RNA sequence: AACGAGACUCUGGCAUGCUAACUAGUUACGCGACCGGUCGGCGUAACUUCUUAGAGGGACAAGUGGCGUUCAGCCACCCGAGAUUGAGCAAUAACAGGUCUGUGAUGCCCUUAGAUGUCCGGGGCUGCACGCGCGCUACACUGACUGGCUCAGCGUGUCCUACGCCGGCAGGCGCGGGUAACCCGUUGAACCCCAUUCGUGAUGGGGAUCGGGGAUUGCAAUUAUU
């Protein structure tokens, strides 16, 4: 009946806690609704609507998210309820129903259970920036 | 004169602590953190200078490197050598300047007359 | 009688770099020529069986201008960890 | 008379007051970790020190 | 929204001309002795509102702003809010206006010109008292 | 299902606790409240006069969701971004002195009590309080929805 | 040309506010302040009124930048 | 007698794991109840200089590093083992420090 | 289902060319909830090609360079510029971005021949993808340039530039110097 | 065949497999609170997904399909954490490059007791009609202000600084922890996000130049140290 993961993008950690329950998920003591940018509401529920309101009704799931930057954190939290409801259908429901989200959620957007490789590199002396640098003059 | 609604007789016979009381904060900065050895043998020698000056005559030049050292109501009168770093300059203490540092009224420098560029 | 000093030869000495550059210092501090002296330490160390080596003095050889003789033997490698 | 003035003053602090402990200079100075040596010193004997370059 | 009939096109206060189709504080700031931070301070005094047009106030309140304005220390104006905290003759807490302040920057050049120091030359010379460095920049205005 | 703090927008909770902290009647208002700025990383003194008891709100909120917070970290709490003249922009610390007495005034009305971490947590009265105004907030914002 | 606009309404340009804005299609607070030579802040807080008269449809707010409908 | 700590403190991870092995192995073997490796954040020293003396460069800077690293072993027995299995097993390259209780 | 910024639907707007059809995003699958995806379509050759034409203006919208880091100004800005646009003209709004990028496009422009100095253009034609981008440029640069000093909202003005645009007018700056490229290509040929 | 390129070392990305952690947390169970949950709130067993860091795996153009003397290799697609990680080190040779001023590293020249020595007290490198250069900040509506809501990492520390109390603000006082994944520190950094006020004019955009005051550092601040 329980199952656990974790999202990630750039330094943002996501960690996501599903049991048996009523279909409450919420997010470090707070609902879906309530998050930083309201801009960013419709990116968090992706997952939900596209594998319907049905196979979370059956699902708790506590996220815990810290570090990063904000808009890092609803990737964050998208990575952990998309891969959370991957991860439980293994366990305790059959591979049909995992084929099914998976299918689901992959023809949408790869970034659902995957995460990016990418992050910042070192700027190095003789630029402000990674590559940029300094002006030259002549004359 | 006047000094925040107090003349000089005042100033003068007041304690150290009002004299101090009526500077800005930047002169209560060094004053409440004390003067030192070099600087009270300079009051002595312009106290005993003042002292011994004629009727209408003002005091012997007391010549001095300190430009640092604030100006106390006390040297009023009195005239200070203060020290440019090439040559003793002739300060004459008047009661307005009893805030300032003996050091201002010596300049640091020949003021600049320009005159045409050069190849460069 | 905290400290102990305890002095143990080094093995093979051709193949320390300090010891024989050392030994070039003190040899050309003999007034030994250039030439004669480096081809020696050079010979000696390469026949110790070292892969490669090579000996280069900077400084006044000849006169007021400024020389830098080189003498190389064998494989060398330079960059790289 | 002349004992009094020879060292009259506070050096406590600054940069004359701070000496590399190889070759007695005060100029670029590295007061990190406790090193106390100017730069060039530092830089010829990293490796005895123990500081290798990897970057 | 409103349409007030009586509104004051041109307002005079403290000799300078005062333009109040533009906002109350920011109105009052043109005068000088103050800025949008003392004119916040003397209309919160006067009880006066800030959504009012400048040229919406009765006699009433111009006239207690400006008694407000001209005697700083009675109303709870605080002392650190004075343009000049100790003045050099009188020793006095006092907030200075238009006229006061050229008049007093007059004043303090003259005692500094005959005094004969420093900053005084500086302000003399037409030079930046400061101890800015004048090698590079403390060009425009000059030949 | 009580709507317990974290439940609600909490800019509509601070909305809420800065009016309920003037109808109860009951804080110590400093003489000096229009007087100043709320930092030094601020120009122009805040056009609210509630700030007061909405800075109460948010501080009241603040150690409602972390104890252990004391003068030191209400002072690190409010970030300024101060642009000095010709200079680049800094980071700015709030005002000792007014998130210090919001919390004396918040430890006179029995609000506030003091923890033996050393920092401050809300009594069981000041949490009662605040899930109050959370209930009839959280309430009214959703029956007239 | 430097630009005059009304700080407070004046009759005449109350009854273009009053007869006209509802049949405008799409209401934004600057095509108001465009068309009737009303201020920033008059012109906004006019169509604040006309929130509270009930004569335009609110669609979304964002700090500064307003949509106003016209009713049916 | 209980709770006794070992500090270890080294330059290369090489000389200083085998060391860790040596301990955890020769005190288990004794049956000390043994409290296994812990392994602190890898504390760093970075220092970076001008190369070239004079600063005619093209102001290339040098980046030197240089690696701690600190880590931790608890065992639960009597002083005398710890002591003994402690003076007999010694390494080059590390340096040892002990707490107890 | 999936629906643009909750209100709006994707799948029944229309492309009426063919060298436009194959470029321009957001019609069978593409279509999602919100612009910013935060992918990389700029890793290879054309793979810019597939993102959604909608974050294709919004990426665009942030060109100048205080509002260059911030992404969000532009999602909020494309929010209330769509949220317009639906109200003015009366079609889904995302009709609008595709007629306005159609007709936008240059189609034939001028490449630069002689020495440094001397300007002798010749006329060649415009390669799709490169239709799509000089568009959407003007698109962007249109609505700044409209919008700096009106006093008017860059939602106002982007949805007027855009509607404009659609409609084949000169009020958008967009068709100006589209109009200009033309024009120049007949002048050389 | 050999050096240089590559390989290599250092850094980032992968591991729900392994080795483990009271100086990092998790799950579980208790007590605590306010209306089954919410809580960095307090304690015990449970373990490593998180958090560290070791071992070793993993990518080799590999798989499929196209362009290729079907040869190198080049393109597209899939399978996948990754089909381009960013730096260091750098040959045979040279420059009449920069370095007496980093060297108790020096060959000459000069200085050597009214010293080109050194210490002491002041001044000066900072000066101002002018050119040339990096760099900061802005010219506002994607903006300024005012309140509100939630985010980092690398490092620094016997100096960082917890919480009180007095202080409008800078600041005082104090009582505490940490040679540090223990204490500052759940490092509540800035945009951004949500409301508010402003309304195209030298405007609240921009803030130089100044006139007064408070506080710090220091022997010492006038030539404004901040
Ligand atoms: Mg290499
Ligand atoms: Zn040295």
């Amino acid at each position: 009946q329980s199952v656990q993961v974790f999202g990630r993008k750039k330094t943002a950690t996501a960690v996501a806690h599903c049991k048996r329950g009523n279909g409450l998920i919420k997010v470090n003591g707070r609902p879906l609704e309530m998050i930083e940018p309201r801009t960013l509401q419709y990116k968090l529920l992706e997952p939900v609507l596209l594998l319907g309101k049905e196979r979370f009704a059956g699902v708790d799931i506590r996220v815990r998210v810290k570090g990063g930057g904000h808009v890092a954190q609803i990737y964050a939290i998208r990575q952990s309820i998309s891969k959370a409801l991957v991860a439980y259908y293994q366990k305790y429901v059959d591979e049909a129903s995992k084929k099914e989200i998976k299918d689901i959620l992959i023809q949408y957007d790869r970034t659902l259970l995957v995460a990016d490789p990418r992050r910042c590199e070192s700027k190095k002396f003789g630029g402000p920036g990674a590559r940029a640098r300094y002006q030259k003059s002549y004359r | 004169f006047t000094y925040r609604g107090v003349d000089l007789d005042q100033l003068l016979d007041m304690s150290y602590e009002q004299l101090m009381q009526l500077y800005s904060a930047r002169q209560r900065r060094r004053l409440n953190r004390g003067l030192r050895r070099k600087q009270h043998s300079l009051l002595k020698r312009l106290r005993k200078a003042k002292k011994e000056a004629p009727p209408m005559e003002k005091p012997e030049v007391v010549k001095t490197h300190l430009r640092d050292m604030i100006i106390l109501p006390e040297m009023v009168g009195s005239m200070v050598g203060v020290y440019n770093g090439k040559t003793f300059n002739q300060v004459e203490i008047k009661p307005e300047m009893i805030g300032h540092y003996l050091g201002e009224f010596s300049i640091t420098y020949k003021p600049v007359k320009h005159g045409r560029p050069g190849i460069g | 009688g905290s400290v102990e000093l305890y002095a143990e030869k080094v093995a093979t000495r051709g193949l320390c770099a300090i010891a024989q550059a050392e030994s070039l210092r003190y040899k050309l501090l003999g007034g030994l020529a250039v030439r004669r002296a480096c081809y020696g330490v050079l010979r000696f160390i390469m026949e110790s069986g070292a892969k490669g080596c090579e000996v280069v003095v900077s400084g006044k050889l000849r006169g007021q201008r400024a020389k830098s003789m080189k003498f190389v033997d064998g494989l060398m490698i330079h960059s790289g960890d | 008379g002349h004992q009094q003035l020879y060292w009259s003053h506070p050096r406590k602090f600054g940069q004359g007051s701070r000496s590399c402990r190889v070759c007695s200079n005060r100029h670029g100075l590295i007061r990190k970790y406790g090193l106390n040596m100017c730069r060039q010193c530092f830089r010829q004997y990293a490796k005895d020190i123990g500081f290798i370059k990897l970057d | 929204l409103v349409i007030p009939e009586k509104f004051q096109h041109i307002l005079r206060v403290l000799n300078t001309n005062i333009d109040g189709r533009r906002k109350i504080a920011f109105a009052i700031t043109a005068i000088k002795g103050v800025g949008r931070r003392y004119a916040h301070v003397v209309l919160r005094k006067a009880d006066i509102d800030l959504t009012k047009r400048a040229g919406e106030l009765t006699e009433d309140e111009v006239e207690r702003v400006i008694t407000i304005m001209q005697n700083p220390r009675q109303y709870k104006i605080p002392d650190w809010f004075l343009n000049r905290q100790k003045d050099v003759k009188d020793g006095k807490y006092s907030q200075v206006l238009a006229n006061g302040l050229d008049n007093k920057l007059r004043e303090d050049l003259e005692r500094l010109k005959k005094i004969r120091a420093h900053r005084g030359l500086r302000h003399f010379w037409g030079l930046r008292v400061r101890g800015q460095h004048t090698k590079t920049t403390g060009r425009r205005g000059r030949t | 299902p009580g709507v317990t703090v974290k439940d609600v927008n909490q800019q509509e909770f601070v909305r809420a606790l800065a009016a309920f902290l003037k109808k109860s009647g009951k804080l110590k208002v400093p003489e000096w409240v229009d007087t100043v700025k709320l930092a030094k990383h601020k120009e122009l003194a805040p056009y609210d006069e509630n700030w007061f008891y909405t800075r109460a709100a948010s501080t009241a909120r603040h150690l409602y969701l972390r104890g252990g917070a004391g003068v030191g970290s209400m002072t690190k709490i409010y970030g300024g971004r101060q642009r000095n003249g010709v200079m680049p922009s800094h980071f700015s610390r709030g005002s000792k002195s007014v998130a210090r007495r919001v919390l004396q005034a918040l430890e006179g009305l029995k609000m506030v009590e003091k923890d033996q971490d050393g920092g401050r947590k809300l009594t069981p009265q000041g949490q009662r309080d605040l899930d109050r105004i959370a209930g009839q907030v959280a309430a009214a914002n959703k029956k007239h929805s | 040309d430097k630009l005059n606009n009304l700080v407070l309404f004046d009759k005449a340009t109350y009854d273009k506010l009053c007869k006209e804005v509802p049949n405008y299609k799409l209401i934004t607070p600057a095509v108001v302040s465009e068309r009737l030579k009303i201020r920033g802040s008059l012109a906004r807080a006019a169509l604040q009124e006309l929130l509270s008269k009930g004569l335009i449809k609110l669609v979304s707010k964002h700090r500064a930048q307003v949509i106003y409908t016209r009713n049916t | 007698i209980h709770r006794i700590r070992i500090t270890l403190t080294s330059r290369n991870v090489k000389s200083l794991e085998k060391v860790c092995a040596d301990l955890i192995r020769g005190a288990k073997e004794k049956n000390l109840k043994v409290k296994g490796p812990v392994r602190m954040p890898t504390k760093t020293l970075r220092i970076t200089t001008r190369k070239t003396p004079c600063g005619e460069g093209s102001k290339t800077w040098d980046r030197f590093q240089m690696r701690i690293h600190k880590r931790l072993i608890d065992l639960h027995s009597p002083s005398e083992i710890v002591k003994q299995i402690t003076s007999i097993s010694i390494e080059p390259g590390v340096e040892v420090e002990v707490t107890i209780a | 289902d999936i629906k643009l910024f909750g209100k709006w639907s994707t799948d029944d707007v229309q492309i009426n060319d063919i060298s436009l059809q194959d470029y321009i995003a957001v019609k069978e699958k593409y279509a999602k909830y919100l612009p910013h995806s935060a992918g990389r379509y700029a890793a290879k050759r054309f793979r810019k090609a597939q993102c959604p034409i909608v974050e294709r203006l919004t990426n665009s919208m942030m060109m100048h360079g205080r509002n260059n880091g911030k992404k969000l100004m532009t999602v909020r800005i494309v929010k209330h510029a769509f949220e317009i646009i639906h109200l003015l003209t009366g079609e889904n709004p995302l009709q609008v971005l595709v007629n306005a990028i159609i007709n936008s496009g240059p189609r034939e422009d001028s490449t630069r021949i002689g020495r440094a100095g001397t300007v002798r253009r010749q006329a060649v034609d415009v390669s799709p993808l490169r239709r799509v981008n000089q568009a959407i440029w003007l698109l962007c640069t249109g609505a700044r340039e409209a919008a700096f000093r009106n006093i008017k909202t860059i939602a106002e003005c982007l949805a007027d530039e855009l509607i404009n645009a659609a409609k084949g007018s000169s009020n958008s700056y967009a068709i100006k110097k589209k109009d200009e490229l033309e024009r120049v290509a007949k002048s050389n040929r």
